[PDB]
RNA sequence: AAAACCCAGGGAACCCACU
């Protein structure tokens, strides 16, 4: 019933917000800090350190700055917040990428346009 | 998706646990009871960003225990059908595919597998690569998928994907 | 309970086809007392090992309708679905029913758990588990008709079958038409355990008859541990006393020449070869008809382990009761008729104590309040336990009046967050015995304990709670109920050397 | 065969009492 593909939601999430993969690492972290202190609390669960981890490994963007910086940068355009995700998650290098893994992009920006957004991104990768 | 929504729960309080300090009990029964949990409907609670309100306490007629409803902000994942996600390749079999996306166990079967890409046990690692060599899908690998369903099973859910559209495989 | 042959006993049947586990059940913490070790079935047994052993399997099915064989919960705890199965036992086959609809659960569980495999569970695991499997294997396995009904025999071979299952079977999914050891540590020369059952009922009778026991089983006096109720005996009679050393419990009939056995606590009978008993009057002559009492132990002299046997009573000598004489006249007659004839032959040369498997000594005895010089400690540490004979004469099984006197239980700990309703969940490491699954004891856990989980420890004492005393892997099994229930009242009093020296001291 | 009998598995109609 549900399909992404061409942003078919339910009724549920409508007014659902997205995070980066940075974001929720950055996020984890400053719990997991919390966790550091305020004593007599357990461990949190295995699903948390998982998630750290997994996000840690594929963080793309290592400032905080960095993040505001790519969020000033891809809001005043018109995309869904799905796809604004993805690109900056995923981020692809060539237009007919971006496309391909984001079917929902077709037309929505001019191929040209889009390809400056994807150099863009590339510009504000945090290389490593 | 990682998603960041506003999710509602009631916390239940037995008077024994009231003590001075009554929220901070609130919320680390909170931070417990969903954290690592999953739902069929919202997905993996990944975690709890900000315990945004607290209800009225109800104390439930009769019995004990009063009740809380709480709205709280909660960083959560739920998988869908028919998108490409970065995945880490935990097993290679001859039947398909052990893959992970955060706690996800995600299995690709080989008939959803091109036939180019195929299954060596000769290799020292048990891996899927072509006759060219070229893609060599093995063991901790950054990999691409495409999820075709998911199945919950056990209050968790665990996902099938596949190779057959383009641009799929090894990063 | 467990029944008789509560298991055929084979603990788990190889998968048949690499697929479906072909098991049965029940043999927890609760029934694991009752039961002999290479018997003993835990889920963690079946489960500890199976985790890296490539055993895995993430479904359990229980087929029998009575679940009295083990709890459910540990096997949903181990991440095994946990199913249970109404198949009547007394001899019934299924037909589809609550069988159909477990297959297609079974096919839903396929995937459920994917990488682990199937575990279907028949009251003895042959009385339809291969039933059930040959059922869906023609299902879903695609196994030939008639050869998927014969193939629960391949992976698990039936040994007692039951043929009203198979022709069900194959009707249904085909055609109907197809230990004793004498002294743990060292090793004796000449002991040899009795197993010919002549020679071990004559002597298990003659032994009945020497002490006149009523009942079967170890004929001996068993002593009872003290409480402060026990102290009261002084007042009443005197009391003898010598030193209880950490050892086995024997009694040695001397028949003849060569006629030498032991009798432990278990009733097993060992024979005895170069031990030579001369009689008092005629060194020639060796002794008859006569039962000792008495404990081997291991002793350490020169650095070297000296198997020992310390006679403290007497039951018969040559047919005389002995034994309804005074301790005194007992001990007597132990000293001048066992001990005096030995060195006497041993002083002549005709006895050389180097060939004799071990050496024969009597126990020396001490009194009621006085001597109190060992409580001055110097062997403190040395005192393992205090044996308490009083004046009276011999009489056999349980003895009010002769007192044992003597950390430390074998522990199958837990580490469970419970879960209390409307609370918050708390870890917390439960203590259970064998026959006590229920936690005794709840232990705050410690990282440092949480090294540990589902591991048996022995445990001391060290506050209300029992620290681990040490890691007591070595038992596999946690130790019974009443051990616990013996430690309950073991650490519960405080039981000194100061307490009782003098108590065994005067007289 | 936890033979935890942790102690009924019958209902219907009628009559007779007591307030």
């Amino acid at each position: 019933e549900e399909d992404a593909s061409q942003l078919i939601f339910p009724k549920e999430f409508e007014t659902a917000e997205t995070l980066l993969n940075s974001e929720v690492h950055m996020l984890l972290e400053h719990r997991k800090q919390q966790n550091e202190s305020a004593e007599d609390e357990q461990e949190l669960s295995e699903v948390f350190m998982k998630t750290l981890n997994y996000t840690a490994r594929f963080s793309r963007f290592k400032n905080r700055e960095t993040i505001a910086s790519v969020r000033s940068l891809l809001l005043q355009k018109k995309l869904h917040k799905f796809e604004l995700a993805c690109l900056a998650n995923l981020c692809p290098e060539t237009a007919e990428e971006s496309k391909a893994l984001i079917p929902s992009l077709e037309g929505r920006f001019e191929d040209e346009e889009l390809q400056q957004i994807l150099d863009d991104i590339q510009t504000k990768r945090s290389f490593q | 998706m990682f998603y960041h929504i506003s999710l509602e729960h009631e916390i239940l309080l037995h008077p024994r646990y009231f003590g001075p300090n009554l929220l901070n009990t609130v919320k680390q029964k909170l931070f417990t009871e969903v954290e690592g949990t999953c739902t069929g409907k919202y997905g993996f609670v990944i975690a709890v960003t900000t315990i945004d309100n607290i209800g009225a306490g109800v104390i439930q007629p009769g019995r004990g225990f009063v009740l809380y409803p709480v709205k709280y902000k909660a960083i959560v994942f739920r998988p869908f059908k028919g998108e490409v996600v970065d995945a880490v390749v935990t097993q290679v079999n001859k039947v398909g595919l052990f893959t992970e996306i955060g706690p996800m166990s995600c299995f690709i079967s080989r008939h959803s597998i091109p036939s180019e890409m195929e299954f060596d046990p000769n290799s020292n690692p048990p891996c899927y690569k072509t006759m060219d060599e070229d893609i060599v899908i093995q063991q901790d690998d950054e990999i691409r998928l495409k999820i075709v369903g998911t199945r919950v099973d056990k209050n968790d859910i665990f996902a099938i994907g596949s190779l057959m559209d383009d641009y799929l495989g090894l990063v | 309970k467990i029944p008789p042959r509560w298991l055929n006993c084979p603990r788990r049947g190889q998968p048949v086809a690499g697929r479906f586990l072909p098991l049965k059940t029940m043999l927890g913490p609760r029934y694991d007392s009752q039961v002999a070790e290479e018997n003993r079935f835990h889920p963690s047994m079946l489960s500890n090992y199976l985790k890296s052993l490539k055993v895995k399997m993430g479904l359990l099915v229980d087929l029998t309708n009575t679940s009295r064989f083990y709890d459910r919960n540990d096997i949903e705890k181990e991440g095994i679905k946990y199913i249970k199965l109404q198949c009547k036992g007394h001899g019934e086959c299924p037909t589809t029913e609550n069988t159909e609809t477990f297959i297609r659960l079974c096919e839903r569980f396929n995937e459920r758990n994917p990488p682990e495999l199937i575990g279907v569970h028949s009251t003895h695991g042959f009385n339809r588990t291969g039933f059930l499997i040959c059922a869906f294997l023609v299902e879903k396995m695609d196994w030939s008709i008639e050869a998927a009904v014969a193939t629960f025999a391949q992976a698990r071979p039936p040994g007692i079958y039951k043929g009203d299952y198979l022709k069900e079977l194959f009707r249904r999914y085909g055609d109907i038409e197809e230990g004793a050891i004498f002294l743990e540590g060292v090793t004796v020369k000449g002991v040899t355990q009795v197993t010919t059952q002549p020679k071990l009922g004559e002597v298990q009778q003659k032994c009945h008859q020497f002490c006149g026991w009523e009942g079967s089983g170890f004929p001996g006096a068993q002593p009872v541990s003290m409480d402060k109720q026990n102290i009261k005996l002084l007042d009443l009679k005197p009391y003898k006393v010598s030193w209880k050393a950490d050892g086995t419990r024997y009694m040695m009939l001397i028949d003849g020449t060569n006629e030498v056995f032991m009798i432990d606590r278990d009733n097993s009978v060992f024979h005895v070869s170069n031990l030579e008993f001369p009689f008092r009057k005629d060194l020639r002559m060796h002794l008859s008809n006569t039962l000792l009492d008495g404990e081997m132990i291991i002793d350490r002299v020169n650095g070297q382990a000296v198997p020992r046997y310390l006679i403290y009573d007497i039951i018969k000598f040559n047919s005389q009761p002995v034994g309804d004489c005074d301790f005194n006249v007992r001990l007597q007659c132990i000293e001048r008729e066992i001990i005096s004839p030995r060195h006497e032959k041993m002083k002549t040369g005709l006895i050389d104590k180097t060939q004799e498997p071990f050496s024969v000594r009597n126990k020396p005895f001490f009194d009621i309040c006085t001597s109190r010089k060992l409580l001055a400690k110097e062997v403190s540490h040395e005192m393992d336990g205090l044996i308490f004979q009083p004046t009276g004469k011999y009489k056999p099984g349980r003895c009010d009046d002769i007192l044992k006197w003597k950390n430390s239980v074998d522990f199958r700990l837990k580490i469970t967050r419970m879960g209390g309703e409307g609370l918050l969940p708390q870890n917390v490491g439960l203590l259970y015995v064998g026959g006590y699954e229920r936690p005794f004891a709840q232990i705050k856990v410690t990282k440092e304990l949480k090294q540990y989980d589902n591991k048996i420890i022995e445990c001391k004492f060290e506050n209300n709670s029992w620290v681990f005393m040490r890691q007591r892997t070595d038992k596999s099994f946690p130790n019974a109920y009443n051990t616990a229930m013996a430690v309950c009242n073991s650490i519960s009093n405080p039981v000194t050397k100061e307490m009782l020296f003098e108590f065994i001291d005067r007289c």
